[PDB]
């Protein structure tokens, strides 16, 4: 098959969506959920045979080379290359992971293997990477939305683990976690596994999104041992995470604008006009030619005169002949002529 | 940022100016496998190499392009001292298909020398002026009897195919 | 009104004042303690004294807060490229 497809590409885009949904709602299964409930039984299972019938049709696709521009075809070669890098870890992310935690007695390190399950995010990666290959979007907005992409997705993780850190201890001593000692206005969070799934996960997702963004205002905080250490190092990587945002948007306005170049043009202009002592008629007829100047676009015939290396002879040709030999002095003149 | 980063803001420049236009899809092409080029490590590459004196150079220059030189008829006064003399001044350069390398206008200003690749020869005339002059391929001479015996360098030449030209002084 | 509790304001005891019945105190302490919340989530201050207590107040905090946290890293943007040209 050809790594441009029509349908591929819709495939594609159908197991992107999935695995949108299996990153969002994996840490959720984990966190707020001690095993799936009875009503939640056909979405993980055709959750689970959607991803492997994605395992067994990329069985069957064409690679394209790296280090050489040949995309290959040999069945053989496309199987040794997907078993080597992302099979095992898609296999093992196929299995039921809730079945078995409900049959193997219940014991805890099955469902931390569902972690497992968060390697679907690569489909994601290879979206942005399409994105950023592309060239109706720039660059640069592309990381930046890429970089906003995973600091929700972080954040939304680190709420489900947050959560998870307070199911731990004992349920008889529950005051003494970040949840069950809330006393937010007048409700009380007395017996916090007896909630509805939304009003904790609001607040899980409250606490993790005003600690990204900085603001702390210390309603919801970290009382236990673990969830002390839990929150230096979230708040630890958020810092850096925070730091490429800033210095993402500084670079992609740093680049320039037209208006920009007009005001640094027009500021040399003003202070040679000045010091020059010319007449303010004159400093309004300049001013208006630089303005129509900036307003033609006029700074393209520079940006074109910067090494094309004589590739410009049918971009002129192309471009400029129309009004070429309508003039009423080439009539009957050579070809070659009209050209150079 | 890095090299990848000039390259998709020179390409992204070039592609409002051209969609602005409307230009069209093989010179779209031309122009993408020339600013592809320019970026490319190939040439910022020789032009930093530079300062390192030129005794170290001399090594890199007898270890790359020895055989190349050595391969072309024309050079065959036997002494490899004298050919290691060659080599010791050899610069590169890369032109792609459809670039004038040399015409009548310019002087004899160094000894362009073919690598793989095919650069087209052609002279001109009073009408249309002249095609199929000479196909000039590897191991062979381009640009010489001008500094042979006379300045001024006829049989005009817009290179054909990519070539990783060498040049001497 | 008769759970004005368990909402932003009602249940505030700034001081010695109590916001008891939030429907009757004038129209400018109401707004300027709502844009002092306002401002002090902006700057990223949070002090504490003022926060969402509901589930349709927690959700507005989160896309505010969110907004504001892509604004402010513009503004730094544009100030840092206009000095360091
Ligand atoms: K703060």
């Amino acid at each position: 098959i050809h790594p441009k497809n029509r349908w591929y590409k819709a495939w594609e885009m159908f197991i992107l969506v999935w695995a949108i949904y299996s990153s969002l709602f994996t840490p959720m299964e984990f966190g707020f959920f001690r095993g799936l409930p009875e009503r939640l039984f056909v979405l993980d299972i055709v959750g689970q045979i959607a991803f492997l019938v994605d395992i067994v049709l990329q069985f069957f696709v064409a690679y394209r080379d790296t280090q050489t521009y040949r995309t290959v075809y040999k069945p053989t070669r496309i199987a040794f290359r997907y078993l080597k890098s992302h099979f095992l870890m898609d296999f093992i992310g196929c299995f039921p992971w809730d079945l078995i935690y409900k049959a193997s007695g219940k014991h805890e390190l099955v469902r931390y293997l569902l972690w497992i399950r968060l390697f679907r995010v690569r489909k994601v990666v290879e979206f942005f990477q399409r994105l950023e290959k592309d060239t109706r979007i720039n660059y640069l907005f592309t990381r930046i939305l890429k970089l906003l992409f995973v600091e929700v997705y972080c954040t939304h993780t680190a709420a489900c683990i947050f959560y998870y850190l307070a199911t731990t201890l004992p349920p008889e001593n529950e005051g003494y976690t970040w949840i069950g000692s809330l006393k937010l206005g007048d409700y009380s969070y007395e017996n916090f596994r007896e909630i509805d799934l939304w009003k904790r996960y609001t607040t899980a997702l409250y606490f993790a999104i005003v600690t990204m963004a900085t603001v702390g205002y210390g309603d919801i905080h970290a009382v236990n041992l673990r969830e002390m250490i839990f929150v230096m190092i979230y708040v630890s990587f958020d810092m850096v995470l925070g730091a490429y945002l800033i210095g993402n948007i500084t670079a992609l306005i740093v680049k320039g604008s037209n208006t920009e170049r007009f005001r640094d043009k027009m500021n040399d202009l003003i202070s040679f006009m000045n010091r020059k002592k010319l007449g303010r008629d004159l400093r309004s007829q300049i001013t208006g030619h630089v303005r129509l100047q900036y307003d033609s676009h006029y700074t393209d015939t520079v940006m074109l005169q910067d090494i094309p290396a004589s590739i410009r002879a049918k971009i002129a040709q192309l471009l400029y002949l129309p009004y070429i030999k309508k003039v009423p002095l080439f009539k009957g003149c050579s070809t070659e002529f009209i050209n150079q | 940022g890095s090299n990848t980063e000039r390259f998709r803001d020179k390409m992204n420049d070039l592609i409002s100016f051209m969609n602005r236009k409307k230009l069209g899809r093989d010179l779209r092409s031309q122009i993408t496998g020339h600013v592809r080029l320019q970026y490319d490590s190939h040439y910022t590459d020789t032009v930093m190499l530079q300062d390192i004196p030129a005794s170290i150079r001399a090594k890199i220059a007898q270890l790359l392009y020895l055989p190349y030189i050595k391969k072309v008829p024309l050079f065959k006064g036997c002494s490899t001292e004298f050919i290691n003399q060659i080599v010791i001044r050899l610069h590169e350069e890369y032109f792609l298909p459809g670039e004038v390398i040399t015409e009548q206008g310019n002087v004899v200003d160094h000894l362009y020398f073919v690598c793989e690749g095919l650069l087209e020869a052609l002279v001109t005339k009073t009408d249309g002026s002249e095609e199929s002059v000479t196909l000039l391929g590897p191991h062979t001479s381009f640009g010489d009897i001008s500094i042979i015996c006379n300045i001024s360098q006829p049989f005009t030449v817009r290179v054909c195919e990519l070539c990783h030209l060498l040049r001497l002084d």
